[PDB]
């Protein structure tokens, strides 16, 4: 959720 | 006097059109005419993907141009890790199984950073978070090192707007988005150029502006990715000369020459034909059909998309097929052919180079027919120059084709060919009884008989192979140079  | 070949980008794996654009550039380099590749899309990796094929002076990217990053190259690498630690006093936490870091101001989570390499010398992106861990902005770094674009997020990480920066950090372009079918669609563009602001509604209007800024009197433009480049030139004045290059069949149904609609990708060009000085196709056969379809309203010219340039014919009996594993190519038939032939020629083998959806089905028919030591799905191969030296014959059993660089190369290696007589490509590279044979589409029995005949007649295969060497030589670098120079000379004087 914090990486893409 | 500059010649612009306008495609869209360059990927890690070059497409046909990207190959064709680079090859045309190389010829124009030799010939001595100024050429550059024009790319349109935003691709912060373009400089890496390009490096193995062209130079920074050899292309202008639209977004690089307005970001004042045209011709720029790689920065000295920058230790982001030590900047964040030693200079910023942030707290870094490596994520395992990745090139990633969470970046903290003590307890506070600030940022998530993706590095491309495992040596963390290529910062790729950095996500920023607010006090509720909501992801508010994404910073996208060009491979050359600068921060290329920031993207502002709303709701469920939806793209609201983007800002594009020159390498010193000034904002040079703005873009605003609204979602449609689950995806962001551009609704506005602002561009800071020439100490002014310019406004646009979409990326076709910006490209048209881009084109105008490059154009000096005497330049010549080539529309090569017509789904995008054709709507752009259609919004630029007729005083700017532009040639449409088609890189595939021009109509949805080759079997209804007069009436089939044009392909979707070529619709906008064909509906505004008087905008363009000419159309270039890769085969004489397709030149003749397009000329008749448009009623000669503008010139059509065939210029091949590729050119010809190791021991050859070192002859078991090796059949080959260089073709994507797709429906069109009808590769099962080549298995069927081998099924019948092995009983008469059991030292035969058929190597199928390429890849695609139909691999599983093709592996099965091999097993079914017990040909596992006769038909090999050899996958995709980075160079085939060794594979051609001992190929007896090549086979094409497709129902639709285009001009084949692969076929052209195989004919430079002396490999004759037997092919269905379908459009386009086969008839360009294959003169019956000179370098191969042309068979009626889907006549698996004439296919067998002609394939059988050449195997039973090595001296025929010699003639055909010598004919393939002769065929290839008509596509020489210098032949292509001469066509291209002539075409550019003639196009520009008519536009006087
Ligand atoms: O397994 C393969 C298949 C294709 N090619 C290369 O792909 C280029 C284009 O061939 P073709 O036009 O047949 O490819 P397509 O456009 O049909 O995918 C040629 O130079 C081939 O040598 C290759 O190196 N290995």
């Amino acid at each position: 959720s914090d990486s893409d | 006097s500059m010649n612009y070949f306008v495609g869209n980008s360059l990927g890690v794996n070059l497409t046909g059109i990207e190959k064709a654009i680079i090859n045309r550039l190389n010829l124009f380099k030799e010939m001595g005419r100024p050429a550059q590749c024009v790319f349109l899309s935003w691709n912060r990796y373009l400089y890496r993907n390009a490096q193995n094929y062209i130079t920074s002076s050899d292309y202008i990217n639209m977004y690089d141009f307005f970001q004042e990053a045209t011709y720029l190259e790689r920065n000295e690498p920058f230790d982001w890790l030590s900047y964040w630690t030693d200079e910023c006093h942030y707290t870094l936490k490596h994520v395992e199984n990745s090139h990633d870091f969470r970046i903290y101001d003590q307890e506070r989570f600030l940022m998530y950073a993706h590095f491309q390499d495992p040596k963390y010398r290529i910062l790729d992106y950095v996500n920023h978070f607010d006090s509720q861990r909501r992801k508010v902005k994404r910073d996208f770094y060009d491979v050359r090192g600068f921060l290329s674009c920031s993207r502002i997020l709303v709701d469920k990480q939806q793209t609201l707007c983007e800002f594009f920066y020159n390498p010193e950090g000034d904002t040079k372009l703005e873009k605003y988005f609204s979602y449609k079918d689950g995806k962001p669609e551009v609704q506005k563009i602002i561009v800071y150029y020439a100490n002014k602001q310019y406004f646009f509604n979409n990326e076709t209007e910006l490209g048209a502006f881009f084109i105008k800024q490059l154009y000096q009197h005497g330049d010549l433009f080539f529309s090569d990715r017509n789904v995008y480049t054709a709507p752009i030139f259609n919004l630029t004045p007729e005083s700017i000369p532009v040639v449409a290059v088609l890189h595939s069949t021009h109509i949805k149904n080759i079997d209804a020459l007069d009436s089939s609609p044009f392909k979707n990708v070529y619709k906008a060009m064909f509906e505004n034909l008087s905008r363009y000085r000419a159309i270039i196709v890769s085969t004489e056969q397709q030149k003749l059909d397009v000329e008749k379809r448009i009623n000669h309203t503008i010139p059509v010219v065939n210029i091949p998309v590729g050119y010809s340039e190791t021991p050859v014919q070192t002859l078991s009996v090796k059949l080959i097929s260089v073709a994507r594993y797709s429906p069109e190519k009808q590769l099962h038939q080549q298995i069927e052919l081998i099924k019948r032939l092995v009983s008469y020629v059991p030292k035969i083998e058929l190597h199928m180079y390429g890849f695609g959806s139909e691999s599983k089905k093709l592996n099965e028919l091999i097993q079914k027919y017990g040909l596992e030591n006769h038909v090999y799905l050899r996958g995709f191969l980075s160079n085939l120059d060794q594979e051609y030296s001992d190929a007896y014959l090549s086979l094409i059993t497709s129902n639709m084709e285009g001009f084949s660089l692969a076929l052209l190369e195989s004919l430079a290696h002396g490999v004759p060919v037997i092919s269905y007589d379908i459009k386009y490509g086969p008839n360009e590279l294959i003169t019956s009884d000179f370098n191969g044979y042309l068979i009626t589409k889907n006549d698996e029995d004439a296919l067998f008989d002609k394939v059988k005949y050449v195997i039973d007649h090595p001296e025929v295969q010699q003639r055909l192979s010598k004919g393939s060497l002769a065929k290839a030589q008509q596509y020489s670098k210098a032949s292509l140079i001469k066509q291209w120079d002539q075409f550019v000379r003639l196009i520009l004087e008519h536009h006087h």
